[PDB]
C-alpha cells in the first residue's frame, strides 16, 4: 500500500522574547537511519516580518511554506500593500491547515515575529490548524527533550527563592536575547547528544523592528 | 436512545417514551422528551443513534406542518405514517443512512379511532394495538399480550403500562430514569405530567 | 481535559481547566478551552481539536451576520443550532467534538445547549465535558444550587475543575472562569492549579489524602 | 435585439449608461467626510403619507466601522449588501481583524460587471460607502453599477445630486467638525428635496473609530434640524 | 444480518385443473422477536396475484411500486395487466436493481382472462424467473415448501382439493421453521371468483 | 495506489569545483530477474542539465516524454530558447517536484526517485533530490536507494562540506563515482557492470559517457574462503 | 438553458418589464389591508363577472404562510401560487432552523427578494404580482403590514391597498385613516376596509371577502352574511 | 452600421466594430506613457479626478517584483486582465522557479482578449495597457489593445492626447535609450513626453503617477510627495 | 447569433398581458366544445369531436376525454399532442401521491399540480406554453365531487357548471339559465347535450361526433364509478334525452 506521508526529522524551537522573537531549527534532513543533508534549511523569511518553520513531514511543511508565502504576497495585493500583522498570519495559517482537515498538512508548525504593540511573538500550531499564541515552544523529534528545559529555564517553574523554602517564587525577570540564544544553543546542544535525528548544524532567524537577521551555529555531526 | 412504548387503547394512543440521555459513561440528562408533534392529532415518538433520531424527527414534523399550511387540512394518521415510512425506505439505501426508529400514534378525526404505528429504521411499517422497539418489546410485550384488550378506557391503558415500567425498571440492566407519557385523543394532545 | 458550565440565579457559570496532551506527553498546559464567540456568547472546547476553535469562530461570524440582517441578537437556541446543523452534514466524517453553547438572552433567559459531534443537541442546566468531567459532576451535583450567589457559584465552579484536575491525568494546567450575564460574559481570571490546591487544601480542609 | 454586454459607437456600454439614468431618477443620499468621522444622510421620500417612513432604510450597516447609504433601484442594493456583509465578516474570519474600506469597495464593485448572457444586467443602484480604517482613517467612497468607485471629501448622488454636488464644492474644508457635517448634510438635503425636510422624511447617520457605524434617532436628527433652522435664521 | 431472513416469513403457490392457489403465512418478526401476526405477504393488482417473501421494507416496497405500475398500464393499455406480462414486469423491476437489489422472493400466481389458463410464476430476489407448470415455493421455509410440495402434489386437482393440499403444505413447512408461522392465508384462485380462508395454525 | 514493476536502482552524484558529475547503471530489473541490460536512467535535458531517475521504469518514459515535452514548449514563441530564456536545472527540477508533490497528494504517484544536476546561467552548481512522496533536498553529495546507504559515505569523504567543493578537481570527483559504482556492484543485488556517467561543468559543458564498465575488481581472495566454519578442503 | 435577459435597461432608466408587470397587477382585482390597534384585516375585491363558481374549491385570494401570518396579493393569480409556496417553505424552514417562527417583516424581505431575483436573473420574467403582508410577530402584539411588488421593493403601511382603481380606495384610506387612533377594535377595523372597497366594487354581496387577523395565530374569515351586515350598516348610514 | 450589434459579425470591408468601439473607449481614457532604456523601464501616468472632492483614478497596477502595468480605459477590465497577468506570473515562480518573461506576459494577454472577439454573448476588453517589466534578457516596454495586438516597443502612449507624448519619444529615442544607470533622468524624459500631451491643467502632486523598474529595482509606484520631486 | 430568431415566449406585453397565453388562448376557442356539469350525486362530461369523417374508427378513438386515476377524469379543449404530455404527467403525480400516502390524491392538489406546470411555461424556459385548457371532473372524501377548469397561463378556477373550447360566451349563458343547486345527473346530462346541441357549429348534433362520460356515486355503495360512454351508449342517450 501506498503510504503518502513520511517522517523528515529534524527540531524546531520558538522563543518570544520583550522587544523580540527567535525561531530556531536544526539543519538535518533525515529519512529512517539515513541523513539526506546536513544543511537543509528549515526556518523560512516570509516578509513582513514573520518567520516560519512547518517541521514534520517536509514536502507538506515545504507546501506550507510556499502557500503562505504566497498568501502575503496576494494579501498585499487584494489589501494595498497592507502589512500582515502575526496574529492575522497566524489565523490565515489555521485556515490554511484546516483546509485539508482530512487530508492533513504532517507538520507541527511554528511561526514567530512582533505584534502590533512591538512585543514578541510566537504562534504554535497543530497539523489540522488549532493555534495558541505562546512564550515558548519547541516543536519536532526532540520537542520532548526541550520543553521541560525551557519550562524551567525561561519560565522559572518549580524553581523558589533561597530561604523561603517554596514560599515565593523566583519572579519571572525578562531575557535579553543573548541570554535567550544561550538557551536555544544549549537546548540544541542537549538535543544532539541524546536524539538521533538531531544535529549537524543549528539556524537561527532573529527577528526585530530591525528586520530579521540569521545566524549558524555548527552541531554534531554522528 | 433506549425504551420507547405505545399502547392503543379504546378511544385514545398512550405513548411512553424513557428521559435519560447517556453519552459513553455518564448520564448527561435525565428529562429528554424524546417526542414530537407532527399535527395536532398525530404524536411521534423515536429512539436511535444520536443526532439523527432528532435531525429526522424534526424533519418530517417540518413537511407535516408544510402540507397542513398548503392544504389546510390535517393528513391522517395512515397518511402521515405512510409519508414516514417512504422516508424511512429511502434513507436506509442512501450513502448514510437514518439511523431512526418511531411510533407514530395518532388519533383519526374522520373515523373516529385512535391508530398507533410501528415503523423501523429499514423502513418496515406495521399497525398495532401496542407496540415497542429495541429490547422494551422482550420485556413487555408478554405483559400486553396477557392483559391486553381493545375495549380499555384511558386510565386502563395508563396502569397497564405503568406494569410494563415496572417490570423494565426490575429486569433492564440499563437506568432509563423513568418515562414521559403522553395521550393523543379527540382532543389533541396532552402530558401525563405525574407517573 | 475537563469543561462545565451550569445555569443558576445570576446566570451562568463556565469552568474550564488549560492542560492538553498528545498521549502521555503534555503538549501544553496554557490552552483556551473556552472560545469567546462573541461579547454575549461563550464555548467550550472538549473533544479532542482544532475542530471547536474553528467551528465555533466560523460559528461568531454567522451570529454577527445573522444580527447584521435581522438587526437583533441571535438566541442561544439559534446560535447552537447552526453548529448542530454543521457538525451533522460532517457526520461520519470524523469531527471530534463536545461543547457547551452558552449565553443569556432577554426572551430565553440564561441558556446553555451541549453540542455534540454525533449531532446531539441538548439543552439542559449543568453539564460536563471531558474526561474528567465525573470528577467535575461529583462536586457540583452535590453542591449545586439554584439561589447561589456569584461569588459561591464562580468558586464552586472551579472547585470542580481542581476535582477533576486533581484526580484525571489528562486534566489540570489552570482552571479559566467565566460568568455569563445578559449584558455580557465577564472573565474571572487564569488560576494556576498548582497554586489553587494548596490554597484550597489549607482553607477548606479537604484532600487529608494528600501531605501538604 | 441587441447584445446586453455591447459596446456604443463612443466606447461605452448602453446598460451601464442606462443604470446610471435609473440612479439619477432615485432619492437623494449625501457622504460628507470628516477628521472626526463620516456623515451619511439620506432622503426617504415615501409615496404616500400612509406609508410608514421608518420601515424605509435606504442607510444601511454592513460592519461596525463601515456604513452605506444608497439611490436609485434600492431593492438591487439588498444583494450588494450581502456580498458587503458577507465580505466583512469572511475577512474577519480569515484575518483576525477590519477589513479596509477600500478592500470592501472593491469586493462590492467586482459583483458590478457580472452580467451577460452571472445576473442579466447591471445594478440600478449606487451606493456611498463610508467607513474608518487603522490604515486610511475616515474614508468615503461612491461605488457605481460600472465598477468604478471614486473616493471623496464629499458626493452627493440622486436626483438632486449635481445641484448638492456644487453646494459641497463650495461648502467642503479639510477641517470641518462632526457637529458642521452633520447640519452640512441637512441643509443641502432641505434645498434639493421636493418636500419639506423633517425628522420623519429624511435621515442621518454617522461612523466614528469610537463608536463606530450608528444611524441616528428620529428624535436625535430633529434636534439638529431645529438647530439648522435657527442658524439659518441668524444671519 | 442476511436481510432474506431478517423478518422471515413464506409464500407458496400452486396450478390445479382450470385453478391456481398461492398462499402464505402472517409473521413478522426481528429475528427472534415476533412482531406482528397480519403482515400479510399476498396482494393482488386485478386479477393477478403477487406474493412477496424476504425484507419486509422491501415487500411493502416493491407492492407499493407494483399497485403504480399497473394502474398507469391500466390507464394507457385499457385493460388489466395479465399474469404472464407481469411476471415479465416484476423481472424487468427486479434486475434494475442488479447490483443493489431488493431482498425479495416474489411469486407470480393467476389466470389468464382470455385464454383461461392457469399460471404461476417464482423469481430470485435479482429477477430469474423459475415459470414451473407445478408448484412455486419462496421464504426462510423454501426447503420444508419443497419437501411438501414434491410428495404432497399431484396435477389437475379441482380447487377445494387443492386448498387442502396448499394449506398442509404451508401449514407443516411453517412448524418446521422458526421464523415462519403465526397465522396463514390461502387464496383459492378461479377464472371469476376468488376465495380467500384464514388457517387456524399454532401460534407459536 | 500502485506497485514498482520494472524498476532502476541506485541513481549517485556529486558537486565538484566547476560542476557536477550523476551516473546510474544501465539495468531495469522485473524483480530479482535482471530483464532488461540496455535501460539509459540519466536523461540530458539541454546541454546544462541532466536527470536520473530510479525506481519504476515506465514512470520513468513518462517523466522523460514530460522533459521532452517541456523543451519543445519553452522554444514556443521564444527566440531566447537558445540563449537567456533556455530551460535552468532549477525550472526542470521545480516542474518535476510540483509533479511529484501534485501525483502523491492524488494517492496516484510517479513511484520514483529523481536526482536533477546540472549547472545554471550563473555557473552555479545545481544538485537536488526529488521522490514520490515529493520530498526534496538538496546536499554536496546525492544518491538514491542503496546509493544512500553504500555510496554517500565514500562520497562524502571526498565532499564532507560545502567548503570542500572549489578543493574538488572533476578528476578526483570521477574517481570517487566509479569507485561507488563498483562498490555497489558488488554489494547491490539488483545492479548492473554496465553503467552510464554524466559530467555537467561550466567551462566544458555536458559530457555524456555510455557504456563504461565496472573494472579492477577484487575477486581472486574468494579462492582461499572455504566452508561456513570448521570445513577445511 | 435558456440565457435570454428580458428584464434590461432602456435609454430613459427604466426596466419596461418590471413595469410591464406593475400594468398586470393594475388589472388584478383590488386588494386593500387595514391595521387597527390589535388586529390586522385583509379585503379583497372578487369581480362578479365569474357567477356559477364553486366557492367552496375556487382558490381563496388571501393565503396563510404560517399560522400567525397572512398573504393577499393583486396581479396573475397562477404567479401569486409560486410566490406563496415559496414563502410557506421558508416559514417551515426558519422554524426548524431558527426554533422561531419568522416575523412579518422577515417573510416579506424574502418574499420581496425572491421578486427581486427574477428581475436580474437570466430567462425569467418578472411576477406580475403584488403582496400584501400581515400578521403578528411571535410573542407580540402590535399589528404588522407590508407590501411587496414586482421590482422587489417593500415597505411597512398604517394602510395600503393594491389592485384596479386602488388609486380610489387610497385616496378614500389617505382621507379617512387617522395615525394617532387607528380602528381601536376589530369591528372599527372591519368597517373601514368593507367601506374603502365600497369605494370600488360594485355591489357588496359576494364581490367582497374579508379575514381578520389577530395576536397569537388568530386568524378567521368572515363569512357572506356577516360582511352584509356591515354592507347594511355602512349605507344605512350614509342615508343622511 | 448593421454589422456592430455583437463583436461576432464582420464588416462588409472585414472590420470588426466591436472591438474597435472598444478601442475608442482607450481614447477616451486618460494619457499614459512607458518608456524604458537599457536598464531601466518607467511608466507615467496622468490620473484623472471626477471632480474637486473626488480622488484621483489609480492608473497603476503591480504584477510581480519585477512585472506591472499601466491603464487607459474601462479600469474594472484592466482589473481583470492584470489579475490574470498576476497569476501567470505566480504560475511561473511556483511551478517553475521562473519569472515570466516580459513577452511571454504579451502573448498571454495577446490571447485572453482574442477568445473575448470571437465568441458570441461577450464582449472585447475596453481597455488599453503599458506593460513594463525587467526579466533575463533586460529591460522591456509592451503595448496592450484589446483587438488583441500586442506590441513591444521602445517608448510609447496611449489614452486622450496621446500622439503628442509619441511624438517627442520618436524624436528623443536616441538620448532616452541610452540613459543606463540613472532611474532619476529616465523619469525626468517620461514627465516631460506626458507633459506634450497637457492642455490647460498641468502636473500637480496627486496628478501624476510614477512607476519603475529595472535591474536593482522592484517594481514600485510613486504617488503624492514622492512624485513632487519631478513637478 | 440566436438572439436574432428568439420569439420571446415569456414577456409581458405593455398593456401587462402574456402575449403567447392570449394567443393560446384564442387557440383554444376554435376547438371542439367540452362542458363540465356538477350535480348533487355526480358530474357529467360532454365533449364535441371536431368536424369528423365518416372512416374514423369511433368505438377505439379518444380526443377529448381522458382518466387520470379511478376518481378524476378530465375533458380536454386545444392540442390534443400538448395535452397528451400533460396528462402523463398528471396520471403519474396521482400515482406518487398514492405510493407516498396510501391514498388517492385529492383532486385540488392535482389540478394545481398540472397548473403549477402550465405556469411555468409562461415565466421561464423560453418555451411556447401548452396550447390545452382542461376541465377536470372529480371525486374525493373531503369536497366530494368537484369541478375545475385550467388554461395555459396555468390559473385554475372552481366550477358548478363550465364550459371550454369554441362559443364558451353562448353556451355558459345556456347552463346559468338552466342550472340549478338542487339538480341531479339524469338532469344535467340532458342539460349538457342540450346545451351543446345548440352551440355547435355542426347541423345537427349525432353520436358519433360527441364524447361523454359520467363520475357517480351510483355504484354499488360508498364508492365511485367513472363511466366513459361508448359509441352505442351515446346514441341511446341521444335518443332518450330527445334531442334525434
Ligand atoms: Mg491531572
Ligand atoms: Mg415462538
Amino acid at each position: 500500500q501506498f503510504n503518502p506521508y513520511g517522517d523528515n526529522g529534524g527540531t524546531i524551537l520558538g522563543i518570544a522574547g520583550e522587544d523580540f522573537a527567535v525561531l530556531a531549527g536544526d539543519t538535518r534532513n533525515i529519512t529512517d537511519y539515513s541523513i539526506n543533508s546536513r544543511y537543509e534549511p528549515k526556518v523560512f523569511d516570509c516578509g513582513d516580518n514573520i518567520v516560519m518553520s512547518a517541521n514534520g513531514f517536509a514536502a507538506d511543511g515545504d507546501a506550507l511554506v510556499k502557500r503562505f508565502k504566497n498568501s502575503v504576497k496576494w494579501y498585499h495585493f487584494d489589501h494595498n500593500d497592507k502589512k500582515l500583522s502575526i496574529n492575522s498570519a497566524a489565523r490565515n495559517i489555521q485556515h490554511l491547515l484546516y483546509g485539508k482537515r482530512f487530508f492533513p498538512y504532517y507538520v507541527h508548525t511554528i511561526i514567530a515575529g512582533l505584534d502590533e504593540d512591538g512585543k514578541g511573538a510566537v504562534y504554535s500550531f497543530d497539523p489540522v490548524g488549532s493555534y495558541e499564541r505562546e512564550q515558548c515552544r519547541a516543536g519536532g523529534a526532540a520537542a520532548s527533550l526541550i520543553m521541560p528545559f525551557l519550562d524551567n529555564q525561561v519560565n522559572f517553574k518549580n524553581q523558589y527563592e533561597p530561604g523561603t523554602n517554596g514560599k515565593v517564587k523566583k519572579p519571572l525577570k525578562y531575557l535579553s536575547v543573548e541570554e535567550v540564544i544561550k538557551l536555544v544553543r544549549d537546548s540544541f546542544t542537549s538535543a544532539t547528544e541524546r536524539h538521533i535525528q538531531v544535529g549537524d548544524g543549528l539556524e537561527i532567524l532573529i527577528v526585530t523592528k530591525d528586520g530579521v537577521r540569521k545566524e549558524f551555529y555548527e552541531l554534531k555531526r554522528d | 436512545m433506549d425504551i420507547i412504548l405505545g399502547i392503543r387503547v379504546q378511544d385514545s394512543v398512550i405513548l411512553a417514551s424513557s428521559k435519560a440521555v447517556t453519552r459513553g459513561i455518564s448520564v448527561l440528562k435525565d428529562s429528554d422528551d424524546k417526542t414530537r408533534q407532527l399535527s395536532p392529532h398525530t404524536l411521534m415518538s423515536f429512539a436511535g443513534e444520536a443526532g439523527d433520531t432528532v435531525q429526522f424527527a424534526e424533519y418530517i414534523q417540518a413537511n407535516i406542518q408544510l402540507y397542513s399550511i398548503r392544504e389546510d387540512y390535517e393528513l391522517s394518521p395512515q397518511a402521515v405514517s405512510s409519508f414516514v415510512r417512504q422516508e424511512l425506505a429511502k434513507s436506509i439505501r442512501s450513502r448514510r443512512p437514518y439511523q431512526v426508529n418511531v411510533l407514530i400514534g395518532g388519533y383519526d378525526k374522520k373515523k373516529n379511532k385512535p391508530e398507533l404505528y410501528q415503523i423501523d429504521y429499514l423502513g418496515t411499517k406495521v399497525e398495532l394495538p401496542y407496540g415497542a422497539h429495541g429490547y422494551s418489546g422482550f420485556y413487555t410485550f408478554s405483559l400486553l399480550d396477557h392483559h391486553y384488550r381493545p375495549d380499555m378506557t384511558t386510565e386502563e391503558g395508563l396502569d397497564l403500562l405503568k406494569l410494563c415500567v415496572q417490570e423494565l425498571e426490575k429486569r433492564m440492566p440499563m437506568d432509563f430514569k423513568g418515562v414521559i407519557v403522553k395521550i393523543v385523543d379527540k382532543d389533541g394532545i396532552r402530558q401525563v405530567d405525574d407517573f | 481535559t475537563t469543561t462545565l458550565a451550569f445555569r443558576f440565579q445570576g446566570g451562568i457559570i463556565v469552568a474550564v481547566d488549560s492542560r492538553a496532551t498528545a498521549g502521555n506527553w503534555v503538549a501544553s498546559q496554557t490552552v483556551k478551552k473556552v472560545i469567546e464567540i462573541n461579547p454575549f456568547l461563550l464555548g467550550t472546547m472538549a473533544g479532542g481539536t482544532v475542530d471547536c476553535q474553528f467551528w465555533e469562530t466560523w460559528l461568531g461570524s454567522q451570529c454577527r451576520l445573522h444580527e447584521l440582517r435581522e438587526k437583533e441578537r441571535i438566541s442561544v437556541a439559534a446560535a447552537s443550532k447552526i453548529l448542530s446543523n454543521l457538525v451533522y452534514q460532517y457526520k461520519g466524517a470524523g469531527l471530534s467534538m463536545g461543547t457547551m453553547i452558552c449565553g443569556y438572552t432577554r426572551k430565553e433567559g440564561p441558556t446553555i445547549y451541549y453540542v455534540d459531534s454525533d449531532g446531539t443537541r441538548l439543552k439542559g442546566d449543568i453539564f460536563c465535558v471531558g474526561s474528567g468531567q465525573t470528577f467535575a459532576y461529583g462536586v457540583l451535583d452535590s453542591n449545586y444550587k439554584w439561589d447561589l450567589s456569584v461569588e459561591d457559584a464562580l468558586y464552586l465552579g472551579k472547585r470542580s475543575i481542581l476535582a477533576a484536575a486533581h484526580r484525571d491525568a489528562y486534566s489540570g494546567g489552570s482552571v479559566n472562569l467565566y460568568h455569563v450575564t445578559e449584558d455580557g460574559w465577564i472573565y474571572h481570571g487564569n488560576h494556576d492549579v498548582g497554586e489553587l490546591f494548596w490554597k484550597v487544601k489549607e482553607e477548606e480542609g479537604s484532600f487529608n489524602n494528600v501531605i501538604g | 435585439d441587441r447584445g446586453v454586454s455591447t459596446f456604443s459607437p463612443e466606447g461605452r456600454l448602453f446598460q451601464v449608461e442606462y443604470s446610471l439614468e435609473a440612479i439619477k431618477l432615485g432619492s437623494t443620499a449625501i457622504g460628507i467626510a470628516t477628521k472626526e468621522g463620516v456623515v451619511l444622510g439620506v432622503e426617504k421620500r415615501a409615496t404616500s403619507p400612509l406609508l410608514e417612513s421608518d420601515s424605509i432604510e435606504k442607510i444601511v450597516e454592513i460592519d461596525r466601522h463601515i456604513g452605506c447609504a444608497m439611490s436609485g433601484l434600492t431593492a438591487d442594493a439588498r444583494s450588494m449588501i450581502e456580498h458587503a456583509r458577507t465580505a466583512a465578516v469572511t475577512h474577519n474570519l480569515y484575518y483576525d481583524e477590519d477589513i479596509n474600506v477600500e478592500s470592501l469597495t472593491q469586493s462590492v464593485c467586482d459583483l458590478a460587471l457580472r452580467f451577460g448572457e452571472l445576473m442579466s444586467r447591471p445594478f440600478g443602484v449606487a451606493l456611498l460607502i463610508a467607513g474608518h480604517d487603522a490604515d486610511d482613517g475616515y474614508q468615503l467612497f461612491h461605488a457605481e453599477p460600472s465598477g468604478t468607485f471614486y473616493r471623496y471629501n464629499a458626493k452627493a448622488i440622486g436626483s438632486g445630486s449635481e445641484g448638492a454636488q456644487a453646494e459641497l464644492l463650495n461648502e467642503w474644508h479639510s477641517s470641518l467638525t462632526l457637529k458642521e457635517a452633520e447640519l452640512l448634510v441637512l441643509k443641502i438635503l432641505k434645498q434639493v428635496m421636493e418636500e419639506k425636510l423633517d425628522e420623519n422624511n429624511a435621515q442621518l447617520s454617522c461612523i466614528t473609530k469610537q463608536d463606530g457605524f450608528k444611524i441616528y434617532d428620529n428624535e436625535k436628527t430633529a434636534e439638529l434640524i431645529k438647530e439648522l433652522k435657527e442658524k439659518e435664521a441668524a444671519e | 444480518s442476511d436481510p432474506s431472513s431478517i423478518n422471515g416469513g413464506i409464500v407458496v403457490a400452486m396450478t390445479g385443473k382450470d385453478c391456481v392457489a398461492i398462499a402464505c403465512d402472517l409473521r413478522l418478526g426481528s429475528q427472534s422477536l415476533g412482531v406482528s401476526n397480519k403482515f400479510e405477504k399476498i396482494f393482488h393488482y386485478g386479477h393477478v396475484f403477487l406474493g412477496i417473501t424476504g425484507l419486509a421494507t422491501d415487500v411493502t416496497t416493491l407492492n407499493e411500486m407494483f399497485r403504480y405500475k399497473t394502474n398507469l398500464y391500466k390507464l394507457k393499455e385499457e385493460r388489466a395487466i395479465e399474469p404472464e406480462t407481469f411476471t415479465q414486469l416484476v423481472s424487468s423491476s427486479l434486475y434494475e436493481r442488479r447490483f443493489g437489489p431488493y431482498f425479495v422472493g416474489p411469486v407470480v400466481a393467476g389466470i389468464n382472462s382470455k385464454s383461461g389458463k392457469p399460471f404461476i410464476a417464482g423469481f430470485d430476489l435479482i429477477g430469474c424467473i423459475d415459470e414451473a407448470k407445478d408448484f412455486i415455493v419462496s421464504g426462510t421455509a423454501s426447503d420444508q415448501l419443497f419437501g411438501m410440495c414434491e410428495s404432497l402434489y399431484e396435477p389437475n386437482l379441482e380447487p377445494e382439493d387443492l386448498f387442502e393440499t396448499i394449506s398442509q403444505a404451508l401449514l407443516n413447512a411453517a412448524d418446521r421453521d422458526a421464523l415462519s408461522g403465526w397465522g396463514a392465508v390461502v387464496y383459492i384462485i378461479k377464472k371469476d371468483e376468488v376465495v380467500k380462508r384464514y388457517l387456524k395454525m399454532r401460534q407459536d | 495506489t500502485q506497485q514498482p514493476i520494472v524498476t532502476g536502482t541506485s541513481v549517485i552524484s556529486m558537486k565538484y569545483d566547476n560542476g557536477v558529475i550523476i551516473a546510474a547503471d544501465n539495468l531495469g530489473s522485473y524483480g530479482s530477474l535482471l530483464r532488461f541490460n540496455g535501460v539509459e536512467r540519466l536523461i540530458p535535458v539541454g546541454d546544462n542539465t541532466v536527470v536520473g531517475i530510479s525506481g519504476d521504469i515506465s514512470d520513468m518514459q513518462h517523466i522523460e516524454r514530460l522533459l521532452k515535452d517541456l523543451v519543445t514548449e519553452n522554444a514556443y514563441d521564444n527566440p531566447l530558447a537558445d540563449a537567456e530564456e533556455a530551460l535552468e536545472p532549477s525550472y526542470i527540477f521545480e516542474y518535476l517536484a510540483t509533479v511529484m508533490y501534485q501525483r502523491r497528494s492524488k494517492m496516484n504517484p510517479l513511484w520514483n526517485a529523481i536526482i536533477v544536476a546540472g549547472v545554471q546561467s550563473n555557473g552555479d552548481q545545481f544538485l537536488r533530490y526529488v521522490n514520490l512522496l515529493g520530498v526534496t533536498y538538496s546536499s554536496p553529495t546525492l544518491a538514491t536507494g542503496f546509493g544512500a546507504h553504500m555510496a554517500n559515505p565514500l562520497l562524502r569523504k571526498v565532499v564532507d562540506r560545502e567548503s570542500d567543493i572549489p578543493k574538488t578537481t572533476v578528476q578526483v570527483a570521477e574517481e570517487a563515482i566509479v569507485n561507488a559504482m563498483r562498490v555497489l556492484y558488488y554489494r547491490d543485488a539488483r545492479s548492473s557492470r554496465n553503467f552510464s556517467l554524466a559530467i555537467i561543468d561550466k567551462n566544458t559543458g555536458l559530457t555524456f559517457k555510455k557504456n563504461l564498465q565496472v573494472e579492477n575488481m577484487k575477486w581472486d581472495f574468494a579462492k582461499d574462503i572455504k566452508g561456513y566454519g570448521t570445513q577445511k578442503i | 438553458g435558456y440565457d435570454r435577459a428580458l428584464s434590461i435597461f432602456s435609454p430613459d432608466g427604466h426596466i419596461f418589464q418590471v413595469e410591464y408587470a406593475l400594468e398586470a397587477v393594475k388589472r388584478g382585482t383590488c386588494a386593500v389591508g387595514v391595521k387597527g390597534k390589535n388586529c390586522v384585516v385583509l379585503g379583497c375585491e372578487r369581480r362578479s363577472t365569474l357567477k356559477l363558481q364553486d366557492t367552496r374549491i375556487t382558490p381563496s385570494k388571501v393565503s396563510k404562510i404560517d399560522s400567525h401570518v397572512v398573504l393577499s396579493f393583486s396581479g396573475l393569480n397562477a404567479d401569486s401560487r409560486i410566490l406563496i409556496e415559496k414563502a410557506r417553505v421558508e416559514a417551515q424552514s426558519h422554524r426548524l432552523t431558527l426554533e422561531d417562527p419568522v416575523t412579518v417583516e422577515y417573510l416579506t424581505r424574502y418574499v420581496a427578494g425572491v421578486q427581486q431575483r427574477y428581475t436580474q436573473s437570466g430567462g425569467v420574467r418578472p411576477f406580475g404580482v403584488s403582496t400584501l403582508i400581515a400578521g403578528f410577530d411571535p410573542r407580540d402584539d402590535e399589528p404588522k403590514l407590508y407590501q411587496t411588488e414586482p421590482s422587489g421593493i417593500y415597505s411597512s403601511w398604517s394602510a395600503q391597498t393594491i389592485g384596479r382603481n386602488s388609486k380610489t380606495v387610497r385616496e378614500f384610506l389617505e382621507k379617512n385613516y387617522d395615525r394617532k387612533e387607528p380602528p381601536a377594535t376589530v369591528e372599527e377595523c372591519v368597517k373601514l376596509t368593507v367601506r374603502s372597497l365600497l369605494e370600488v366594487v360594485q355591489t357588496g354581496a359576494k364581490n367582497i371577502e374579508i379575514t381578520v387577523v389577530k395576536p397569537d395565530s388568530d386568524i378567521v374569515a368572515l363569512s357572506s352574511e356577516e360582511i352584509n351586515q356591515y354592507v347594511t350598516q355602512i349605507e344605512q348610514e350614509k342615508q343622511e | 452600421n448593421n454589422y456592430d450589434g455583437d463583436t461576432v459579425t464582420f464588416s462588409p470591408t472585414g472590420r470588426l466594430f466591436q472591438v474597435e468601439y472598444a478601442l475608442e473607449a482607450i481614447k477616451q481614457g486618460s494619457v499614459t506613457v512607458g518608456l524604458r532604456s537599457n536598464t531601466h523601464a518607467v511608466l507615467v501616468a496622468l490620473k484623472r479626478n471626477a471632480d474637486e472632492l473626488s480622488s484621483y483614478q489609480k492608473k497603476i497596477i503591480k504584477c510581480d517584483e519585477h512585472m506591472g502595468l499601466s491603464l487607459a480605459g474601462l479600469a474594472p477590465d484592466a482589473r481583470v486582465l492584470s489579475n490574470y497577468l498576476r497569476q501567470q506570473c505566480n504560475y511561473s515562480s511556483l511551478v517553475f522557479n521562473r519569472k515570466l518573461a516580459v513577452e511571454r506576459a504579451g502573448h498571454l494577454l495577446c490571447d485572453k482578449a482574442q477568445k473575448n472577439t470571437q465568441s458570441y454573448g461577450g464582449r472585447p476588453y475596453g481597455v488599453g495597457l503599458l506593460i513594463i517589466g525587467y526579466d533575463k534578457s533586460g529591460a522591456h516596454l509592451l503595448e496592450f489593445q484589446p483587438s488583441g495586438n500586442v506590441t513591444e516597443l521602445y517608448g510609447t502612449a496611449i489614452g486622450a492626447r496621446s500622439q503628442g507624448a509619441k511624438t517627442y519619444l520618436e524624436r528623443t529615442l536616441d538620448t532616452f535609450i541610452k540613459i543606463d544607470g540613472n532611474p532619476d533622468e529616465l523619469i525626468k524624459a517620461g514627465v516631460e513626453a506626458i507633459s506634450q500631451s497637457l492642455r490647460d491643467e498641468s502636473l500637480t502632486v496627486d496628478n501624476l503617477s510614477i512607476a519603475i523598474v529595472g535591474k536593482d529595482t522592484p517594481f514600485t509606484i510613486y504617488d503624492g510627495e514622492a512624485v513632487a520631486k519631478y513637478i | 447569433g440566436s438572439r436574432r430568431y428568439d420569439s420571446r415566449t415569456t414577456i409581458f406585453s405593455p398593456e401587462g398581458r402574456l402575449y403567447q397565453v392570449e394567443y393560446a388562448l384564442e387557440s383554444i376557442s376554435h376547438a371542439g366544445t367540452a362542458i363540465g356539469i356538477m350535480a348533487s350525486d355526480g358530474i357529467v362530461l360532454a365533449a364535441e369531436r371536431k368536424v369528423t369523417s365518416t372512416l374514423l374508427e369511433q368505438d377505439t378513438s379518444t380526443e377529448k376525454l381522458y382518466k387520470l386515476n379511478d376518481k378524476i377524469a378530465v375533458a380536454v379543449a386545444g392540442l390534443t399532442a400538448d395535452a397528451e404530455i400533460l396528462i402523463n404527467t398528471a396520471r403519474i403525480h396521482a400515482q406518487n401521491y398514492l405510493k407516498t400516502y396510501n391514498e388517492d390524491i385529492p383532486v385540488e392538489i392535482l389540478v394545481r399540480r398540472l397548473s403549477d406546470i402550465k405556469q411555468g411555461y409562461t415565466q421561464h424556459g423560453g418555451l411556447r406554453p401548452f396550447g390545452v385548457s382542461f376541465i377536470y371532473a372529480g371525486y374525493d372524501d373531503r369536497y366530494g365531487y368537484q369541478l375545475y377548469t385550467s388554461n395555459p397561463s396555468g390559473n385554475y378556477t372552481g366550477w358548478k357548471a363550465i364550459s371550454v373550447g369554441a362559443n364558451t360566451s353562448a353556451a355558459q349563458t345556456l347552463l346559468q339559465m338552466d342550472y340549478k343547486d338542487d339538480m341531479k345527473v339524469d338532469d344535467a346530462i340532458e342539460l349538457a347535450l342540450k346545451t351543446l346541441s345548440k352551440t355547435t357549429d355542426s347541423s345537427a348534433l349525432t353520436y358519433d361526433r360527441l364524447e361523454f362520460a359520467t363520475i357517480r356515486k351510483g355504484a354499488n355503495d360508498g364508492e365511485v364509478y367513472q363511466k366513459i360512454f361508448k359509441p352505442q351508449e351515446i346514441k341511446d342517450i341521444l335518443v332518450k334525452t330527445g334531442i334525434t
